[PDB]
């Protein structure tokens, strides 16, 4: 490499040190409130005292900023210089800055957080040192002047490369620019680690979940025509779906439901992946809107399932788990809705799992398959395992009235399954 | 739609849309309601075809009102989709004006269809 | 009759909506302060 | 009034030739059709617009 | 799971037989039974704050190789006994150095453009030419135009190559009698 | 740190592929085909004209090509070496439609019916000299049938015996379809539609064990469709109208037994699911006859618009999952539209497919295999790897 | 009399002197007219305010001749409201594009 | 070649000379070089004069 390249590397290392007055002015005029001519003449005491006022306002709004008043906004930090302590003190205060940023990511619509993080911008130089976490935290606010301001004063990371024509510009970045930003794979790994820290420290708020889910399903939509990009993309977004389903927020759970339903209708996933996805869906299902989205998600994920094995009995563990999260009244009511969801293959798998695993609730399967209409292969498999139920256990009135329903519609088909296995006079002598 | 006066039957609408297809090949029609009204203003339209299929029909039934001022024939056909197929574009077409010409190859077909139109007025 | 069973299995398949490049581009306009379940049914309307 | 009529019909003819030339240079497949006299016309291929 | 390098070596010759990280280094040397020894390197991470979670996939670095199948034809490229052309049953034409084994290089099969401007046929999934029956090199006009003329197994035309560029040439000579090429030569 | 709701994470950490593998699919994936190119079928023996019609055998690996050079050629097709079985040159009789007929009673006849712009139609009886007969008598109906070009061959049941016989169906001048026996040539019945008859197709529907019913589906140029029950006297049972569509060139059914996917055994006759009406603008309406037999103004499930000039072929694959639109007007105008999803495959044909000016197309009944004949005289051959 | 005028006239309806001087010498005609002060054209920025002056005049011709020529009209804003939704999502889809390269 | 090193008398600027020809005066602690000149004859040594503004 060349000498100017190696010197650009040492400039990028020494970016924040003010080595004379002109660099100090150019480096201290980068404010988030004031313009450059006021910001260059301000002091540390002035910006600290009104940032401490704004942190008291932000702390009486949300009381988790008081420990930042203890450490990051204390009065020892007026004289704390960033690039004079070692790497271990640097990583201490940079996870302090990361904690503040992913706590105050939600508060970015109210001016105390602007005047408070003004002091992180001007004392700790987080627009050029801790800049990836700053962009990732305020990414939701991209139509707003506060994201315009941080783009004007930011030094843009190499992963955020497509925002480089919207820095120091008067127009906001557009939604197609946001999808082009999210369309990378390394950016997707970065954003999923950011969400992992959000989910861990319990700071996921609904505007973030909406923006994140919108950009994720637009990434899947953009890559919907190349299977190798979809296959690069599956263990990233299904991993973040698992980590959103493994939390307590109903909003982040149905965000994961949205990601799972778009991804399963974008490409045909494996049967075992779909079953483990419904196990992870049911294993933390506690809300009601989450239950609504969870039933619709499990129905569509079973609908988008092809081949030999789409409508087996779902196994005993996952069927009794689905029973413990959704009883009979819930399933029957949801099928009785006039909007008519498409629940064909899932309801077939459900009734076959009832016939292999319950053997008491057969009047309810008569009522629900009276409600919704199925296909020929669905009802053929249903009456074949009802035939096997008749041959294993003694045939009472619930199985008899089920066969009366399967005689009252499509009696030629039940004749075809009895002639494929058994006989009609022998079956009438059975029951 | 009730307020779409003269509507063509199947044979007349088949030959109307046939002359629309050959006028579209000869680049002798203006497809669309605004272009039809422009030809009505300039007096270079032979006859107007409209579609009794648009869900507001009042976006149409204003060019009758300046057809009956310039005594130019106008007719309704039942399908905007089929009128768009005949005009030879990919969109549905609500109205189409067959423009005037005197050296045209299909002048006799245009005149025959416009006489069959003005019989039912 | 396994060919007849295979033909009825491929015959019982219903028309679905596929994801395009631009089936979800018009959601950023109304992800503003709506609830996430309203987002879920707005997505499900696109998928169905 | 009679010379207004002559001016109007000459303007109609020259705008008609101008419009035929403009229509001709748009796009699509076409062929030069020649009649008995020499009055040329351009017949366009039966192909709808994509 | 960071990444998978698929088909890094041939399964038919053993798969990846020994892979080892040079220690302290982000470079890993693999070797397979297909007469090939490669190195792969990990570039530093592209995120300037996270790093440990955004792991850039391993890219290819230097490698040495030879024929994976026994060679089927042999010629000397020049009078100095420096390079020798060598074609094998694994459908590759190598140019091996008798002086320094780093100079050994596979002659490339990336075709030129058609002379008139029409399309060239062939499969989209590009495979190597049929294995070489004969060849004839005469480097009197070398660098000027096509220099090697070669004849492949059960196909009715003889390709040309340029030894200077180390690549295929623009011409495939037909036989014009629907017969396979049994011999080639070229004048001096 | 650690030694050895997590179900999804575990299944992702074990799997490496994430899609359905090979044969646990059983129905086609949309938007990306899987179609290899084989040797061009008539490459062994070249054609001296544009290949006007093209049909596979119902059972044997045979492909019959034929065109305006008044010869018809049969090719044993395979992957590598599509050779020529036999070849018959009818002098003074250019052929336009040629069809393998194979009866349902004994499945041992193997006739070839062929016809062009003539007042006769030849019928070669396959015997591996060659015994061909000529049909040239409309039994009183010669004025309404001046050219035997557009015929189709179908099966018909007597409906008082369970005796089937083949019918040929000739499209005549006024609105007429003249149906006549495929062995004796006797005029059985005729069905007249009102308008300019442009095309027609044959649907079958089973009734009971060993009884089916033949329906002729004939389209006006304007877009109105008649369905005639013809296992009884040729009487109309349904008359509906195509939504949109003004210059109508070609109707086809599919998803069951068409005349191009024929049933070898009478119990294997199926009801067709799909019906595509393809037009002069390139618009192809697609109707789903599992619900569009009742409405009498039925709406299409989709109107395809991808190729912009006149639809001259549209054929359904035997499973009834692909429709093949094709136009003989411009070069490379062929699309394979997946269905039920009604979405065109976007990866084939590409800009470098040597389709040519597609003037015929045919689907194999068993192999999953397209033959595409163009105006240069070349049948190109492709294999769909789903089958 | 406004309803029986084409949508191009409703586009250029205010700018008659600029229009007819730019026609009587062969110059470029205006694109805004009296319709420039609509709120949607205010929301647009660049050359696409000419573009949505055109689409706004088209939908305004639709709604205007519906209002003048209807008989079972309900004074409830339904056709104008669906036309406004069409213009708003069109304005969205041409403000979403950007001539920069990202 | 081997680089003769020289610093300014306050440590702000660095002046390197290659043995072959490569003389570079630079602000080594920012990333600012202000002279990179390749004088293709064998240079031996250099020094600043009273500033980074002149060097011999």
């Amino acid at each position: 490499s060349s000498l100017s390249d190696q010197l650009a590397q040492v400039a990028s290392n020494n970016a924040t040190v003010a080595l004379d007055r002109k660099r100090r002015q150019k480096l201290h005029s980068a404010s988030l409130i004031y313009n450059s001519k006021t910001a260059a003449t301000q002091d540390y005491d002035f910006i600290f005292e009104n940032a401490s006022k704004a942190l008291e306002e932000l702390s009486q709004i949300e009381p988790k900023f008081a420990i930042f008043s203890r450490t990051l906004f204390s009065e020892s930090s007026i004289s704390l210089d960033r690039n004079v302590q070692t790497k271990e003190e640097i990583k201490d205060l940079d996870n302090a800055i990361n904690a503040y940023l992913l706590l105050a990511s939600s508060k970015w619509y109210l001016a105390p957080t602007l005047h408070a993080t003004e002091w992180l911008v001007r004392r700790f130089q987080i627009h050029v040192k801790n800049t990836e976490m700053l962009l990732l935290s305020t990414l939701n606010y991209y139509q707003t002047p506060v994201f315009k301001r941080i783009l004007s004063i930011i030094k843009l990371p190499p992963l955020f490369n497509c925002l480089s024509n919207f820095v120091r510009s008067e127009k906001p970045p557009t939604a197609l620019t946001m999808i082009k930003l999210f369309n990378d794979m390394d950016f997707l790994k970065l954003y999923t680690s950011y969400l992992d820290q959000c989910i861990k420290h319990n700071a996921t708020y609904t505007n973030q979940l909406l923006f994140t889910t919108c950009c994720f399903i637009n990434v899947v939509a953009f890559n919907s025509n190349n299977d190798e990009k979809l296959n690069q993309l599956v263990p990233i977004l299904l991993e973040i779906s698992a980590k959103l389903l493994a939390s307590k927020s109903k909003d982040c759970q149905i965000a994961a439901h949205t990601i799972l339903v778009v991804f399963a209708t974008a490409l045909p996933l494996k049967k075992t992946i779909i079953l483990a996805a419904m196990e992870t869906i049911l294993s933390n299902l506690d809300a009601k809107e989450a239950k609504h989205s969870a039933l619709l998600t499990i129905c569509k994920l079973f609908q988008t399932l092809k081949g030999q094995g789409n409508v087996d009995q779902l196994p005993s563990k996952i069927f009794k788990l689905f029973d413990s999260k959704f009883d009979t009244v819930s399933i029957l009511t949801f099928l009785d809705k006039e909007d008519k969801p498409v629940c064909d293959k899932f309801i077939t798998s459900y009734t076959r799992s009832i016939a292999r695993y319950d053997r008491s609730k057969l009047n309810i399967i008569l009522s629900l398959l009276k409600k919704i209409r199925l296909e020929r292969y669905e009802v053929r498999l249903i009456i074949t395992d009802l035939i096997y139920l008749s041959e294993i256990l003694e045939d009472k009135s619930q199985l008899v009235e089920l066969f009366e329903y399967f005689i009252s519609i499509n009696e030629d088909l039940v004749l075809k399954c009895l002639k494929s296995l058994g006989l009609t006079g022998e079956l009438f002598e059975i029951r | 739609n009730p307020k779409a006066f003269p509507l063509a039957d199947a044979a007349l609408t088949q030959q109307i849309l046939d002359v629309v297809q050959q006028a579209a090949n000869l680049r002798q029609l203006k497809k669309g309601a605004n272009e039809a009204t422009k030809t009505l203003n300039r007096g270079i339209s032979e006859f107007i075809i409209m579609a009794a299929d648009c869900e507001p029909i009042e976006i149409l039934l204003h060019l009758p009102l300046l057809c009956e001022d310039k005594n130019v024939p106008y007719v309704f056909v039942p399908s905007r989709v089929a009128l768009g197929r005949a005009c030879g574009v990919s969109r549905p077409v609500i109205a189409a004006s067959i423009t005037t010409n005197d050296a045209s190859a299909i002048k006799t077909q245009i005149y025959a269809v416009k006489d069959k139109i003005e019989t039912l007025l | 009759d396994e060919e007849d069973i295979a033909l009825e299995f491929i015959n019982g398949e219903k028309k679905d909506k596929l994801v395009n490049m631009n089936s979800f581009t018009s959601m950023f306009d109304n992800i503003q302060n709506v609830q996430m379940d309203t987002f879920f049914d707005r997505v499900m309307k696109v998928l169905t | 009034v009679k010379q207004h009529l002559q001016r109007e019909t000459q303007l109609k003819q020259v705008q008609q030739r101008m419009d035929a030339q403009r229509e001709l240079l748009k796009k699509g497949s076409k062929k030069k059709i020649v009649d008995s006299s020499g009055k040329i016309s351009f017949k366009w291929k039966k192909q709808r617009k994509r | 799971r960071i990444h998978v390098l698929k088909n890094i070596h041939r399964e038919s010759y053993g798969g990846v037989t020994q892979a080892t990280f040079l220690n302290g280094q982000p470079i890993i040397v693999t070797s397979g039974g297909d007469n090939s020894l490669k190195e792969y390197v990990f570039d530093p991470s592209l995120s300037q704050g996270s790093g440990d979670v955004v792991v850039q996939p391993p890219r290819y670095l230097r490698s040495r190789g030879g024929h994976s199948q026994p060679p089927s034809y042999i010629a000397f490229a020049d009078s100095q006994s420096h390079f020798m052309l060598s074609a094998s049953k694994d459908r590759s034409l190598w140019s091996f150095s008798l002086r320094k084994d780093a100079q050994s290089q596979e002659m490339s099969q990336r075709l030129h453009k058609k002379q008139d401007g029409g399309r060239v046929g062939g499969s989209t999934i590009k495979s190597k030419f049929p294995e070489i029956v004969a060849l004839a090199i005469e480097n009197a006009r070398i660098g000027e135009w096509e220099n090697i003329i070669t004849a492949h197994k059960d196909e009715k035309f003889a390709r040309t190559w340029d030894m200077r560029n180390k690549r295929v040439g623009r011409w495939t000579f037909d036989t014009t009698d629907d017969g396979f090429v049994k011999s080639v030569a070229m004048s001096q | 740190d650690e030694s050895d709701i997590n179900a999804l994470t575990k299944i992702l950490s074990t799997t490496y592929n994430y899609k359905d593998t090979l044969s646990n699919s059983k129905l086609l994936p949309p938007k990306k085909l899987d179609i290899v190119r084989l040797k061009d079928a008539n490459a062994s023996h070249p054609s001296h004209s544009a290949i006007q019609s093209l049909s596979f055998h119902p059972s044997k690996p045979l492909l019959l090509t034929g065109g305006y050079d008044k010869t018809l050629r049969i090719y044993h097709i395979d992957g590598k070496t599509n050779h020529l079985v036999t070849s018959l040159h009818l002098v003074g009789s250019p052929i336009q439609t040629c069809t393998f007929y194979t009866s349902l009673s004994n499945q041992n006849q193997q006739n070839i019916f062929t016809a062009g712009r003539r007042r006769y139609m030849h019928s070669w009886d396959l015997s591996l000299t060659a015994k061909i007969e000529k049909f040239s008598r409309l039994y009183g109906h010669e004025s309404t049938q001046r050219s035997f070009e557009n015929f189709k061959v179908a099966h018909l049941q007597n409906s008082q015996t369970n005796s089937v016989h083949g019918i040929v169906l000739l499209q005549g001048n006024n609105g007429w379809i003249n149906i006549l026996h495929s062995t004796s040539g006797l005029w059985l019945m005729g069905c007249k539609i009102e308008g300019v008859i442009t095309d027609f197709c044959i649907d079958y529907q089973p009734i009971s064990r060993g009884k089916f019913r033949t329906i002729l589906i004939a389209v006006n140029a304007y877009g109105e469709v008649w369905e005639f029950d013809l296992n009884k006297n040729g009487h109309v049972i349904r008359r509906w109208k195509d939504q949109g569509g003004v210059g109508i060139t070609k109707i086809q059914v599919g998803g069951g037994t068409t005349t191009t996917c024929p049933a070898l055994q009478i119990s294997k006759i199926k009801q067709n699911r799909w019906l595509a009406v393809g037009s002069e603008s390139g618009f192809v309406n697609l109707y789903d006859r599992n619900n569009a037999m009742t409405s009498s103004t039925p709406t299409p499930v989709a109107a395809l618009d991808q190729l912009t000039t006149t639809i001259s072929n549209l054929q359904f694959s035997p499973d009834g999952q692909i429709l093949c639109m094709a136009s003989r007007a411009v070069k490379d105008a062929l699309r394979l539209v997946h269905l039920p999803s009604c979405s065109v495959f976007s990866n084939w044909p590409t800009s470098g497919t040597p389709l040519g000016k597609v003037t015929s197309v045919a689907f194999s009944p068993s192999g999953g295999l397209l033959a595409v004949g163009n105006e240069q005289g070349k049948v190109r051959l492709w294999k769909l790897n789903h089958y | 009399s406004l309803a029986k005028s084409p949508a191009s006239t409703i586009q250029i309806l205010g700018a008659e002197k600029a229009l007819f001087r730019a026609l009587k010498t062969k110059h470029d005609t205006p694109k805004y007219g009296l319709l420039y002060h609509a709120s949607l054209v205010g929301q647009a920025t660049g050359k696409n305010k000419g573009k949505i002056a055109r689409v706004l005049a088209a939908k305004a011709a639709v709604s205007l001749r519906y209002d003048a020529l209807a008989e079972d009209r309900d004074d409830s804003g339904d056709i104008g409201l669906e036309s406004r939704a069409k213009v708003e999502n069109r304005l969205s889809q041409l403000e979403g594009r950007d001539l920069r390269t990202t | 070649g081997p680089y003769h090193i020289k610093y300014a008398k306050n440590g702000t600027h660095l002046l390197i000379t290659g043995r072959k020809g490569h003389v570079a005066s630079m602000d080594w602690r920012k990333g600012q070089l202000r002279a990179e000149l390749f004088l293709n004859e064998t240079c031996h040594s250099a020094t600043y004069l009273q500033n980074e503004q002149y060097f011999a």
